[PDB]
């Protein structure tokens, strides 16, 4: 095909010689072991091998042979309930052939070749088709797992095997075109499979963290970003989505995140129930995990595969939630190549490509009608990590002003003890107006007004905060200390959930909505308390405050009536005193 | 076997010799002198026509007329054997004590290969270690890679030693004997002081814990470069003691700040890029492999818990060493000058100690059911606490209300009674007792973070 | 004011000094690229 | 320089505050410093359509002069790309405007030329036929983000805080498309609206502008948090 | 080359009260004036030439946000000498240069003005140079030093900015011509950050 | 020997060609009037020289010769009192032959060669020794000075001169190997000197000056810094540290401190009286002063002499105080050497191998049991200046 040998091997990169006719970015095998390569530069006939795994133990003058396909995960039915290396290798089988070591020199298959499956067809043979037109529905768990024409294929059918178990590899469709569709179909990664067309979004991506659903929120096509220094909950706020999002598929993938946080979701996740079936929640799950410890270059691979997976599922028709855990390391990874190939860099040494390969990523999708005429959403909420705390640093900032919905996760907040506390005096979402329809109808018809008044206090409260630190809470009188305290409670109780309290760690709108109406009331009547002639001073020390306190803890079932009880308790417990 | 000559350039700890063409990137080769002394060095950049050797020692007097380089192993591997258990070894290790050479029962690659994450097993076990802070708030667990962020004048080493001395599982909140866990230690040094040596050694001799334990050494006055081999070495003696022979082993890698220092040197003396603060940017990876081996394997037995102690300069927390450690290990606990002036020993603060693996193995027949809510309350109070330490010192000498008075009153308290402690060890239970005693002082109806039953249960 | 002022400057000069070295270091890289490829002219 | 004729004319916007207190005069550049998340865009596209110069109040025949809004954003999301086109088509005014809008993802190179396009196209309006143009470029943060990459590869050493040395110049020339020129009656308005990252007035990208563009009209959180729209402060701001 | 610098000791009129009585500059003096704009600073510059005490006016700054640079151009012909009733532009010489203008143009800009001033000076008159946008002056300098790879230093303006900046001022005072007469070269330093 | 000549000259750097098998790090006389350098880089056949003198005026073509021996100090008796400076030349004799300036490149002996001495051999022929033994005492001031056998030398004894008047040159002890075990010996600065064991500290080292001592003492061996801005104590607290004591000898090596800044050191000193045995204080000092304007690089050498003098002395039982003040200087040294040798710095220009050598300089001090089984401890008290 095209073959040469090692000329210069030193570091994760190598330079082979005796090569020509290569193409940019192409998988290869290097060393006697065979390891998985990439073409990333040419210079006459010598080529920079980028070598996906480790190295060590190599000699100069060993195989170097390309096949000339440029990366791609082979996508088809049966992928859930697994874990996948950076080139989608199922570690199960690996573990079964090794022991307890990720060892080089490994080759297996992406989708297992044994299991056969219950087929069903749609179209009759002797029919016409065009790109991405649905064909067969193999069932798969609580899902219905369709199969499409691989994009950019068109023609006319000629046979169709009827129902029964059938292999993954099998050609179960023949064409009058001499072509063959088999169950899966391989698709690159650098490209970006089209869809029928692009369209606006308006459906909220529910999430159940009050803080991500009453204040800042996200569109369905949403793109956002979450940052915060080390020890800030960065991971855990993606944990919750992975077990309380509201869609078909969580596709949690993290690159450069430790084992411990991964494996845990593989021993807890079996025993839980989804809000959309009742089954083991692990059905809507991917995990393409590729922890820090592993190779260098894999950290680059990793993401773009799970972007693609994000398309692949959307494609069938569902509602992708992809979230990359800790994309920033990716930058570091990219830049480690750089160093060795000698590319002068831009600030903070990142090679100038920060935008180049960022900006393509995040733009990707949301509510986009498919070739199949389904409603496709790509939901990404990117995690990032700065390396300082200085948000001024480039790789961070470049995220803003490429995507909307910015949440910032304050650092000094969290040292105390809340979670997943954010600064809402940093943060800002954009998506928040085009959510109004759905909210009105679905939730309550007066909700957005009732929320803006909450921000009315909340963002105004700093107005006083500063003056507190300029002359104490002393000599701030009473419409003064009203607010301070109201709001004090507003974050003490409306902004801090957990991810470990047994219940109360997920909410419906309508519940949350409830909590939120109370407080307004309490503000209102208090406003009329002091104006009438009494004082907050004791009002704080009313028993009824603490009822508003503990409040969040009761569950839904009780919730209506809980809430109704305070609805009595208010009007009496003001007028009396 | 064989033998090269063809040097061209020597300067710094980087060596150069040509026409070699059959080594491998990562190979212990030798540096036979033209006088009689051998040294060892690494093949870290091998080209078609020259290559890098990486001298593992100081260089002195070497020529451009003789000298021999010599392939010792293709890929670095060292032996291991449960034989050793009371030895010393230097940098690469060539046993130092005047006792016999080793016997290996395996050879093992020094790099190791990182753990398949499926192969990880869920950590869980809780241990008793004594020194409240940890044992209440953050709590060490068998397998948490924890590092104790230290300054300098703060006593880094001392505090470590207690842990070496009181770590012990509960056998009663679990169903096993105590003749199921004693312990084991594997210490390592990477360039320390001599005075730090002896202090160390005697506390192994006085517990008589010195045996059943290997401690590698490297003082800070030996060769510079061998700073980058040694850590891993010991850790690789760790997999061996851990996995096939079953043990629980607390490993102390005290001081890591000399690590990156030496690391830096090779870095830039070659040409790789900087990447914040002039530490070579690929740091992240090299500092993955050291801490990341550890944990608890599946359906297995054994344990590797690492506590290494950083010594970042000043009381900064953005000097990039402790930086990246932060992601890397899970959580940390900090010593701070902040306390130290007051004389409270052994200082710790809660305020920036996280400890990730904690919501596992706690309370559920693993500690008293009060724990979950204890910590966050007691925690948050103190947070709340020192806060008014400031507002007070600005407005007046006080002007606080009689609600808020109670807060400040507990400030001095918390630090002083509870976080101070003698050598006098504590137990999980006696600790807790105290714990409630500092929650006692605030009046009820101020503790929202605890729930109504638990609060009254032991008020 | 005149103190916390006095801190701020201190940030400035050090934040700045950071990058002098940045460039100077970076400069040298160029030197290499050109010197190096001046003998990938060969002959 | 001689050719240019001193401004003296007026332009309404259709927004209030930015006409009453601090008034966009005609043949004038001026920019709206936004914050990170305050909503620039909307306050853009209003002032897109709305404006119409009333010559009326000064005295002369109405349709002696018509109005052209020339618009160019960049680094727009599939999302943003749609908020324009919806508003634009709504009551329509596409039929009196030109589009140019270089998608976010789109190659970084063309980005660089992109504005220069809609600038030069603007010339052909007023100088060869007389017209009254309003050019509104957007997000020049992007303009430099994108810029840097080019220079970083094509070689140079970046000067102060990045932002390649020859910025001053390069940025200058994307603003000399303005003013009236004696005899000739039509002219260009610039309003380029951009966002800072450091939320300052000290980071160079905006600061720089503030030496060659002539004023400043900020948007604060304050207004916006309390929920107003379009939040343009008073006092920070002045032409 | 000139033949004897001579000590300052010569008044300089400007007529402005506040100018001379309190803060004279002396002829051959050398001053500088900052002044945020949007605050009437050009006023002075106008009046400056208007009375003067010299008789040759050279005003030349270089680069200044478009429109204001055009203001100079327009108001200049309107003002008239109040010493002969002759149109003011008659005894004048302006060099302009607007932001956008080519880089190494701008760098030379001052120097231009400086030379030309010397010429006229040499003829025995008393002269009056003005220049503004010295603060911007350095700009070009940065730029040139961008495109030449010489490290910066200090804040960001290369080092020479304690010299070329210097020389711009030295050349002035009370020169005595080779023609044996006396010729005024005061420069008053606008700057503006 | 080996010959060669020049390739470029740069500041105080020099390169040379024509070498082959030049050893790494040595005494390298180059320059017609000699210069005595140190070999850092060895490239090719082209030896990078270092030179500790103002290189003003060299041509291209001079000899390059080596001795195949690192830079090293003669150690023995005849130490205490006198100046020796960084490159170990005792200024005394220089002062004396050459007027009032340093005329670079003058070669001289170090430790004298003409003063006579009474010797008592303390061991008889054919008997055993380990290296580091004492062979004989000699009258050195109020001191039981000993003549220590060099380590890594051992052998039986063929003869041993009896008592009498001698100079040190003379072999006093011929080893039974036909090895003229001379009085004093050469032990290169780099490296340290082995010892039987380091023994914990516990004994105070006072200094007497109150505050400094009573509250924040130091232990007998140990180490501590003095950072501090300019314009506070540094230059003269050490001086008072020296003039009072709590140990024997004082080997003091300043570096690049002004003419007056150690003038005064010298001249006042002969007048004070030891509070340990009485007597004039020169009797326990070592001067390694160093003019500020001295050859830039020669500070790096200078500190290292100091410390190695201290060990030697330590092995003779005593307690040695060495407080080379000002490590910032040392810094500067390397700070320049890098720049020449063209290496990408790290943080603020210092080469990264700073704590490379730094570490060791602090290490060697301590308290020990030597080969002679003698107590002794070198104390170091560092001063730094950012
Ligand atoms: N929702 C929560 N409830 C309780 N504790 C939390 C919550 N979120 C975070 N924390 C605590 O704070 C820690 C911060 O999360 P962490 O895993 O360190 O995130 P990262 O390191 O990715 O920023 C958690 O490990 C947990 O102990
Ligand atoms: N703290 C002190 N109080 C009074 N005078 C002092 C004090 N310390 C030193 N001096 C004087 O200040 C002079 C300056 O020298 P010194 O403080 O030793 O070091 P340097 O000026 O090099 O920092 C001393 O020579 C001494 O005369």
């Amino acid at each position: 095909m095209i073959q040469g040998v090692i000329q210069k091997i030193a570091g994760p990169a190598v330079i082979a010689k005796g090569m020509l006719g290569a193409r940019m970015y192409d998988i290869c095998k290097v060393g006697e072991e065979g390891l998985v390569g990439e073409i990333i530069r040419l210079d006459g006939d010598t080529a920079f091998v980028q070598v996906y795994e480790d190295t060590s133990g190599l000699k100069v003058g060993e195989p170097v042979v390309s096949t000339g396909l440029p990366l791609a995960v082979e996508l088809g039915p049966g992928m859930l309930n697994g874990i996948y290396d950076g080139i989608q290798r199922p570690l199960e089988r690996i573990r079964e052939k090794t022991g307890i070591y990720i060892t080089r020199g490994v080759v297996v298959h992406a989708l297992d070749r044994e299991k056969k499956w219950a087929w069903t067809p749609m179209v009759k043979p002797g029919d016409e088709v065009r790109g991405g037109m649905v064909l067969g529905t193999v069932p798969e768990f609580g899902f219905t797992h369709k199969i499409l024409v691989p994009p950019d294929v068109r023609g006319r059918v000629k046979e169709v095997k009827p129902a029964g178990e059938y292999t993954v590899e099998e050609p179960v469709v023949v064409l009058e075109d001499g072509t063959e569709l088999k169950m899966y179909h391989t698709w690159p990664v650098r490209r970006a499979r089209p869809v029928q067309r692009k369209l606006d979004p308006n459906t909220p991506f529910l999430t159940g963290m009050r803080i991500l659903d009453v204040l800042f929120p996200v569109a369905m096509g949403g793109t956002a970003a979450i940052p915060g220094p080390f020890g800030s909950g960065k991971t855990v706020t993606q944990q919750s989505l992975a077990k309380w999002s509201n869609a078909d598929v969580v596709v949690y993938v993290g690159c450069g995140e430790r084992g411990n946080e991964m494996t845990d979701v593989l021993v807890e996740f079996p025993e839980l129930t989804d809000p959309k079936t009742g089954g083991p929640l692990m059905h809507r799950t991917v995990l393409i995990a590729n922890t820090s410890n592993m190779p260098v270059a894999a950290r680059e691979a990793s993401i773009y595969v799970g972007v693609t997976i994000a398309e692949y599922f959307r494609d069938q028709g569902f509602s992708v939630a992809l979230m990359a855990d800790s994309t920033s390391r990716w930058a570091e990874a990219l830049r480690e190549i750089s160093s060795r190939l000698e590319e002068m860099p831009a600030e903070e040494g990142y090679p100038p490509y920060l935008a180049a390969r960022l900006a393509a990523f995040y733009e990707r999708a949301g509510k986009v009608i498919t070739l199949g005429g389904e409603e496709g959403a790509v939901t990404i909420v990117g995690a990032v990590s700065p390396p300082g705390g200085d948000m001024s640093e480039p790789v961070t900032q470049s995220t803003l002003r490429i995507v909307g919905a910015f949440w910032r996760l304050d650092a000094s907040l969290a040292f105390r003890r809340h979670f997943p506390a954010i600064n809402w005096n940093g943060s800002y979402s954009l998506f928040t107006s085009a959510l109004d329809p759905w909210y009105r109808e679905n939730v309550a018809e007066d909700y957005p007004e009732l929320r803006d008044a909450i921000s009315e206090l909340l963002q105004r409260e700093a107005g006083l905060q500063e003056i507190v630190q300029l002359v104490g809470p002393d000599a701030l009188q009473d419409a003064e200390r009203l607010v301070i305290e109201v709001g004090r409670i507003i974050r003490e109780d409306f902004l801090q959930q957990n991810a470990y309290h047994e219940v109360d760690a997920y909410c419906s709108m309508k519940k949350a909505y409830g909590i939120m109406k109370m407080i307004l009331a309490f503000y209102k009547e208090a406003e009329a308390a002091i104006k009438r002639g009494v004082s907050i001073d004791e009002i704080l020390q009313l028993p009824v405050l603490e009822r508003i306190g503990r409040a969040r803890y009761v569950s839904e079932e009780e919730f209506p009536a809980y809430f109704e009880e305070a609805m009595k308790e208010i009007q009496g417990a003001f007028k009396a005193l | 076997k064989k033998e090269y000559t063809g040097i061209t350039y020597i300067s710094g700890p980087l060596l150069f010799v040509e026409n070699a063409k059959d080594l491998a990137y990562g190979a212990i080769v030798d540096i036979k002198d033209g006088t009689g002394r051998v040294r060892g060095g690494q093949v870290i950049e091998v080209s078609e026509e020259y290559a890098v050797i990486q001298v593992f020692e100081e260089t002195t007097g070497l020529d451009l007329a003789t000298t021999s380089v010599s392939l010792v192993e293709d890929v670095a591997r060292l032996g291991v054997s449960k034989e050793m258990l009371g030895r010393r070894f230097n940098g690469i290790g060539k046993p130092i004590d005047g006792l016999p050479p080793i016997t290996p029962e395996k050879r093992l690659p020094i790099t190791g290969l990182p753990l398949n994450p499926v192969a990880r097993r869920k950590p869980e076990q809780f241990i008793q270690t004594g020194i409240s802070t940890i044992d209440v708030m953050n709590t060490l667990v068998r397998g948490q890679k924890l590092p104790i962020f230290s300054g300098s004048g703060l006593p880094a080493n001392e505090i470590a030693a207690q842990i070496a001395r009181q770590a012990t599982v509960r056998p009663d909140l679990s169903g096993e004997g105590e003749k199921e866990e004693p312990f084991a230690v594997v210490f390592a040094a990477m360039g320390i002081t001599q005075r730090e040596l002896s202090y160390f050694i005697q506390e192994f001799e006085r517990t008589g814990a010195l045996s059943r334990s290997v401690l590698f050494l490297n003082k800070a006055d030996d060769p510079t470069i061998e700073r980058i081999l040694t850590p891993r070495m010991a850790l690789t003696v760790a997999e061996y003691l851990a996995f096939e022979h079953d043990y629980h082993v607390l490993v102390i890698l005290t001081d890591m700040t000399n690590y990156c220092e030496a690391l830096r040197e090779i870095g830039a003396a070659r040409e790789e890029i900087p990447g914040r603060r002039g530490y070579p940017g690929y740091m992240y990876t090299d500092l993955a492999t050291i801490y990341e081996r550890a944990g608890v394997v599946e359906g297995k037995k054994g344990s590797v818990t690492q506590i290494p102690i950083l010594s970042m300069p000043d009381d900064d927390r953005t000097h990039p060493i402790p930086d990246l450690t932060g992601y890397i290990t899970e959580g940390q606990i900090q010593l701070s000058r902040e306390l130290h002036r007051k004389g409270i020993y052994p200082p710790i603060d809660p305020l920036p100690s996280l400890s990730r693996l904690m919501n596992n193995g706690v309370g559920k027949g693993k500690t008293r059911e009060d724990h979950k809510q204890v910590s966050d309350q007691l925690y948050s109070a103190y947070a709340n606490g020192v806060d008014i330490r400031k507002l007070v010192a600005i407005i007046g000498e006080d002007a606080l209300t009689e609600n808020d008075r109670r807060y400040l009153q507990f400030a001095d308290a918390f630090e002083r009674f509870f976080i101070n402690q003698g050598q006098q060890n504590r137990s999980i239970e006696e600790s807790l007792q105290i714990a409630w005693a500092l929650l006692s002082m605030l009046p009820q109806g101020e503790l929202k973070r605890i729930s109504k039953d638990h609060i009254g249960k032991y008020y | 004011i005149p103190g916390i002022r006095a801190q701020i400057r201190f940030i400035q000069q050090v934040l700045e000094q950071r990058e002098r070295e940045d460039t100077f270091r970076l400069k040298r890289i160029k030197g290499k690229i050109e010197a190096r490829e001046a003998e990938e002219e060969g002959g």
